[PDB]
């Protein structure tokens, strides 16, 4: 109530929820410092258009009524920052894994500044993050500049993603999301490759967490009992 | 002249006046059809089946004629229901558990229960509409029909799918259609814009009714609180009316029945097959090979009852006409297809054909053209004028016997679905409303899509490419062995003017697919 513009506030509090048995209200607390976000976005850009009919952005926009319009929308500035963690809030909730990755969806899209692209979130495929984006018929009909923008989300939140497809035993939708692992540098998600390894071995996939693990027996961080252990269970 | 076969009829003139008559008003109607579809090969323009066009032609099915809801259900006879939770519906509706490997051009998924695709960018061109999953054997579908010139927004529609709990096994001790067999099975309802095609499965009835088939909605039971009311013979034999009362949210319900608003029902035989005669009455076809009206208001005992054939009776339809009287066709599995008047059918039964005895016999009434549309129980699509029962004019022939078939109100466009997975459309009104002579050659079909599967791969493998098949008039009927999930089970159009180029059609695994013909 103090300051409701502090990261470090809303983690710890965030923190807390978790630990008082109410992962569900820890999201709560995420959700509407998510929409003060695309509020502000909706905002801006309507001040951009009051500009034009009289951060970068103000720099790209030096006209705007800007002491007003951000005293009026201001607030903690939501990015991949927040929504790796908040992908593993979902994570650590274990339920609703369905609405988690719509929401996740939701909030990956916002930061591309795609959102408007409703479509993304109407379909059951995760075609948006792949070459397979040009297969579906609603792609044609976008904006060359709607076409120009950045599909790329971050490999850890592919991963999370991946993890959450496995919980809801959507299995191909999860190596989709795995392959990146294996296209960017081993040295920066061998701890991914643990989670997802042992995320496997959890949902059954056994012969998938070899061959997840087989990447960890080249370095002397990785060659452990977390690693042995698994490899001679699922051999087994 | 001896006008006594249908190659007696050699002139054009002479084959329109001695199979429609020479009532003006009724010959206006063949003249602005033949206009407005003659063009029409494989597809027709929007602006043709619109409310204002020059060429607009549409007649309304008997059901539709007048306020059905007060007589035949009113407030003293609503339906019974109360809402369930997910985890009991799926006790009982045990509905596919492993996902299916869908193909679609260049695109795989797998696709679990409810997964709507919207059709891939294919090479042929711009194809509109979805795939589905409706997770069990589709055994019929059923489009509703609003009046556009209500409140309602005239984009949005719906759409009805009758669902068991058994699957890709073809032959099994509870889809029986000789005995009595009550068991659960359902009714889900989908609401659909016609503008953007996207869809929401609204709500979800249980029934201990068994399965369900001929499947329709009755276009009179109008009231403020219905979407509509459903009508449907059931595998426990009897016909049930239940309203599909409307909820206050786009929010998903799942329903148990205990009571629907009407169930009509009679001694010791199995009601197989109905239609209306009126907004008010039903004819209906028995086990035994009877024939009754029932009245909707009434339905203690009968019109009539009276023997018409010798054994199951599988499908009864209505040639509904503002000129003559309105004659009612039967078929069953002694294989006579037989047209005859309720006012006398002893005095007026007529006989159009004898079919090898078949198990499935789909047969409709084409209201643009005054025929029915048949299969022949094998592997050919016919024609028949209801007034010329002599004139049986050959549509299509498959390899594969035509297991669906669906026509519509507002053009004469037939859809027609083979047990190999093809589907196809061809123009009935180019082959009776135009000569005998080059017959061979000037009426064609399109395959507008084809199921296929592996033994090994496991996949279904839709193929969106268009091939024409010319009319082979002289073909043997043939009987090629297919997959038992991509037989064809249901198809049929939209009927309004907004959603008329829209049409459903299901597989027996249970792909549900829409197209809108833009």
């Amino acid at each position: 109530m103090y300051n409701p513009y502090d990261a470090n506030i809303l983690r710890e509090l965030a923190i807390l929820y978790v630990d008082y048995d109410r992962i569900e209200d820890s999201i709560e607390l995420y959700m509407k410092v998510f929409n003060a976000n695309v509020e502000r976005r909706e905002a801006i850009l309507a001040a951009l258009e009051n500009a034009l009919d009289s951060d970068e952005d103000r720099q790209m926009f030096p006209d705007i009524n800007w002491k007003k319009i951000d005293a009026k929308y201001k607030c903690i500035p939501f990015d991949w920052s927040s929504l790796n963690i908040l992908a593993e809030l979902f994570l650590k909730l274990a339920v609703s894994e369905v609405d988690g990755i719509k929401t996740i969806k939701k909030c990956a899209r916002w930061i591309q500044r795609r959102e408007s692209q409703t479509f993304w979130d109407h379909v059951p495929d995760d075609s948006e993050f792949d070459n397979r984006r040009f297969k579906n018929s609603t792609f044609d009909s976008l904006l060359a500049a709607e076409k120009e923008k950045s599909y790329n989300i971050p490999i850890d939140i592919r991963v999370r993603l991946g993890l959450l497809r496995l919980n809801t035993d959507n299995l191909v939708e999860a190596l989709n999301h795995f392959q990146c692992l294996y296209d960017e540098t081993f040295s920066d998600v061998a701890d991914l490759y643990f989670e997802a390894a042992t995320a496997l071995t959890r949902a059954e996939k056994y012969k998938e967490a070899i061959d997840f693990f087989t990447p960890l027996l080249s370095l002397e961080e990785w060659r452990t009992t977390d690693v042995f252990k698994p490899l001679a269970r699922c051999y087994k | 002249r001896p006008i006594r076969l249908l190659k007696d009829l050699s002139s054009a003139r002479d084959k329109i006046e001695r199979i429609y008559g020479l009532n003006k008003e009724k010959l206006l109607l063949l003249a602005k059809v033949k206009e407005g579809f003659e063009t029409s090969v494989f597809d027709f323009p929007f602006k043709n089946i619109q409310p204002d066009s020059p060429y607009f032609v549409c007649l309304d099915p008997p059901c539709k004629k007048e306020s059905a809801y007060n007589k035949v259900i009113g407030d003293k006879n609503r339906t019974v229901y109360h809402e369930i939770n997910k985890t009991e519906f799926e006790n009982m509706i045990k509905l596919r558990t492993k996902r299916l490997k869908l193909l679609i051009g260049e695109v795989d998924a797998e696709v679990s229960t409810g997964d709507k695709i919207e059709f891939p960018v294919l090479a042929n061109g711009k194809r509109r509409g979805f795939i589905y999953n409706v997770g069990g054997l589709v055994t019929d579908i059923a489009w509703l029909n609003i009046e556009e010139n209500t409140d309602i927004g005239k984009d949005i529609q719906y759409l009805a799918v009758a669902v068991s709990q058994y699957m890709d096994e073809p032959l099994n001790e509870h889809l029986e259609m000789f005995d009595k067999e009550k068991h659960s099975s359902c009714i889900q309802i989908f609401k659909m814009n016609t503008s953007t095609l996207h869809c929401v499965k609204v709500q979800t009835i249980v029934h201990s009714f068994g399965e369900v088939w001929d499947l329709k909605w009755h276009e009179g039971c109008h009231a403020p609180h219905l979407v509509g009311c459903l009508s449907f013979v059931s595998q426990e034999g009897t016909i049930n009316f239940l309203e599909i009362i409307d909820n206050a949210t786009d929010v998903h319900v799942f329903k148990m029945c205990e009571k629907p608003s009407l169930t009509l029902s009679l001694a010791d035989s199995l009601i197989t097959t109905f239609d209306f005669l009126s907004p008010t009455t039903v004819v209906c076809g028995f086990k035994n090979g009877f024939v009754a009206e029932f009245d909707l208001t009434d339905p203690e005992v009968p019109s009539f009852y009276d023997q018409v054939h010798d054994s199951y009776i599988l499908s009864v339809s209505t040639a509904y006409s503002d000129f003559e009287d309105t004659v009612v066709s039967t078929v069953a599995v002694d294989g006579y297809f037989y047209i005859f008047n309720p006012k006398d059918i002893a005095t007026t039964k007529t006989t159009v054909s004898r079919f090898r005895g078949s198990n499935l016999v789909p047969v409709v009434y084409c209201p643009q053209i005054y025929s029915y549309i048949y299969s022949d129980g094998a592997s050919s699509l016919r024609a028949v004028p209801s007034r010329a029962a002599f004139a049986v004019h050959p549509l299509v022939s498959r390899e594969t016997t035509i297991t669906a078939i669906g026509v519509s109100r507002l053009h004469p466009m037939v859809l027609a679905g083979s047990a190999d997975g093809s589907l196809i459309i061809t123009n009935a009104a180019r082959r009776l409303l135009h000569g005998i002579k080059n017959s061979s050659a000037t009426q064609k079909s399109l395959r507008l899509w084809k199921w296929d599967y592996s033994i090994k791969d496991d996949k279904y493998r839709i193929d969106s490419s268009y091939e024409v098949y010319p009319l082979t008039v002289n073909d043997v009927s043939k009987a090629k062995i297919d997959a038992h999930g991509i037989n064809i089970t249901c198809t049929k159009w939209n009927e309004t003017s907004a959603g008329g180029k829209c049409y459903a059609f299901s597989n027996s695994a249970g792909l549900l697919t829409l197209e809108y013909l833009s």
